[PDB]
């Protein structure tokens, strides 16, 4: 184990081992989890909007990965989305979150399945992409927010929403809250 | 409660407090003590209608939104000659210039 | 324990003492030796003030002096577009 | 920096009480000092938002930027909730000086490109100018905090 110090150091790693020809998806989570989420040194990224969650960019990563912090409100929620074939990890620096697994829809309108469900504690660092299914990401919490830490790679700004009800899609552009720290209206 | 005034007569107003439950005959009381007549020598209005010395401010129509401190209500003032009163008199303040279009 | 004000166009304006020491000048000179005499009469000619704003200035010494120590709401000090020029004229010569 | 909040991570249930007529911007001081805004309240509402001990907070017009008493002090610092009772934040309006009144009011009715088209001494074209702003508050308080 390489046990990032802070998160710049954990920043420099990834940069690091992005730039190698294969990307080991284990150990990167591996390290993602090992940084100890500190927020006197993520504070900047952590804005938050009353009726949705914010997404903050933190680094673009050469164009090889897009590194951005989530703002999670009380009972915020994603919807059911895909990854537009990358990697993708998440790491908690506060609060929980509740990941519910989908599987894809069979072609004629029903409701989605349930894979699995599970809550991702503090510091804990999840992987997902296409292959093993789509999920939405909620904040469970009534009364703490959720803060957490994405990476993903190749960086997108395209995916689809999914209905739970029908499974027809929908494909949104993403926003940005911030960008490096800054308001981005 | 506490009702707010500008008692006025001529070019004289007064800035002056009341609760809503003191009576009208008070409020000549301390107009005596301001400019020294009577209450026998005082006439007191709201807008056109003469003011019943028994009767409460409240029950005059001066109450906690009528009469704010930032937004104090009117109240009309007459004396006695000396053998009966003057027609209740009240000179307007001045107008402010038309609004300078820089200001919409 | 009251003080008259007297505006440029002649209107006598008569408010507590204690009030018009809401003016930063005005407590410059009543409360140090510009105190009136008891043989003197308690005016102060303001003959740079119009009425109708002078008559707000004392608006707003009654709204000062009623929620200096309010503790838990105070309304809005209202001033209308046409007086605001002339109130902060007003406002900048009185201190206050 | 003196005004800035200490890394308690020490929770601390607040309820931010916007009695004011205004739109309250509540403003977050971070670990180094610099400002970050959060949602805004609209007047009459009450939130319980979730806080640290030892985290402060200051509220303003989130228009204008006019700045805003809490409990009747600029300056909101949360103890540690006793017995898990919330800690309240009033929002109130100050009793602003007339002058600082009417400043407000005319930079609500003129754009700022258009101060000096005002016939008013020219002592009040600066001031006009000399916008409400926080971090220039914080020059203040600290000061006010450093003499005792
Ligand atoms: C461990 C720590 O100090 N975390 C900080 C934190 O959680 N803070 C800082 C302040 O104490 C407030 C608290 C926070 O961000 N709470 C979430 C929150 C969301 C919305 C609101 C408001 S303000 C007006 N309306 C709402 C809904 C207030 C707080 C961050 C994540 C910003 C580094
Ligand atoms: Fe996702």
């Amino acid at each position: 184990v390489l046990k990032p110090r802070t998160l710049a150091d954990l920043i420099r790693i990834l940069h690091q081992l992005f730039a190698g020809d294969e990307v080991n998806v284990e150990e990167v989570q591996a390290i993602m989890e090992a940084y100890e989420s500190d927020p006197t040194e993520w504070a900047m990224y952590a804005k938050f909007d009353q009726y949705r969650y914010t997404r903050n960019l933190v680094d673009q990563g050469n164009g090889k990965f897009n590194l951005m912090i989530l703002c999670w409100g009380e009972g915020h929620g994603s919807s059911i989305h895909d990854h537009t074939n990358s990697h993708c990890f998440l790491k908690m620096l506060q609060g929980n979150l509740k990941e519910t697994l989908f599987a894809w829809p069979d072609k004629k309108s029903n409701e989605m399945v349930k894979k699995s469900e599970r809550v991702l504690r503090e510091n804990q660092c999840a992987y997902i992409n296409d292959s093993i299914g789509l999920h939405r990401v909620e904040n469970i919490s009534h009364t703490e927010p959720a803060v957490s830490l994405h990476l993903y790679s190749p960086p997108f700004d395209t995916c689809h929403a999914f209905d739970q009800r029908t499974g027809h899609k929908n494909k949104v552009t993403m926003t940005f809250h911030s960008k490096f720290g800054i308001r981005t209206p | 409660m506490d009702v707010f005034l500008m008692i006025r007569r001529h070019k004289t107003t007064i800035f002056t407090d009341a609760k809503e439950s003191s009576t009208v005959f008070e409020l000549k009381r301390i107009v005596e003590g301001i400019l020294k007549r009577p209450p026998d020598e005082q006439r007191l209005y709201k807008d056109d209608q003469l003011l019943d010395d028994g009767k409460t401010l409240g029950e005059c129509g001066f109450t906690s939104q009528t009469a704010r401190p930032q937004a104090p209500a009117t109240v009309g003032l007459a004396f006695r000659a000396d053998d009966t009163f003057e027609a209740l008199c009240i000179e307007p303040f001045s107008s402010p210039p038309e609004l300078p279009d820089v200001m919409k | 324990m009251y003080v008259k004000l007297i505006s440029s166009d002649g209107h006598e304006f008569i408010v507590k003492r204690e009030h018009a020491l809401t003016s930063g000048t005005i407590k410059a000179m009543l409360s140090g030796p510009g105190q009136f005499a008891e043989n003197e009469t308690n005016e102060v000619n303001f003959r740079e003030i119009p009425s109708h704003v002078l008559s707000k200035v004392c608006m707003y010494f009654t709204y000062k002096v009623r929620y200096t120590n309010s503790s838990t709401e105070i309304p809005e000090f209202p001033i209308a577009p046409e007086i605001a020029l002339e109130l902060l004229m007003a406002a900048n010569f009185l201190d206050c | 920096p003196v005004l800035r909040s200490v890394n308690s991570r020490e929770p601390s249930q607040v309820i931010f009480c916007n009695r004011s007529p205004r739109v309250v911007l509540p403003v977050w001081l971070n670990f180094d000092g610099e400002p970050q805004p959060y949602p805004t309240l609209p007047p009459g509402t009450g939130r319980r938002i979730h806080s640290y001990r030892g985290h402060l907070w200051l509220f303003r017009d989130a228009g204008t930027h006019d700045g805003l008493l809490v409990n009747q002090t600029e300056l909101f610092v949360p103890s540690l909730n006793v017995d898990g009772q919330p800690i309240f934040a009033n929002i109130t309006l100050p009793v602003y000086t007339l002058k600082e009144r009417c400043l407000q009011v005319v930079r609500s009715l003129v754009k700022p490109e258009n101060y000096r088209r005002l016939d008013i001494v020219r002592s009040l074209y600066e001031d006009l100018e000399d916008h409400p702003n926080v971090q220039k508050d914080l020059e203040r308080l600290t000061q006010e905090r450093i003499a005792h």
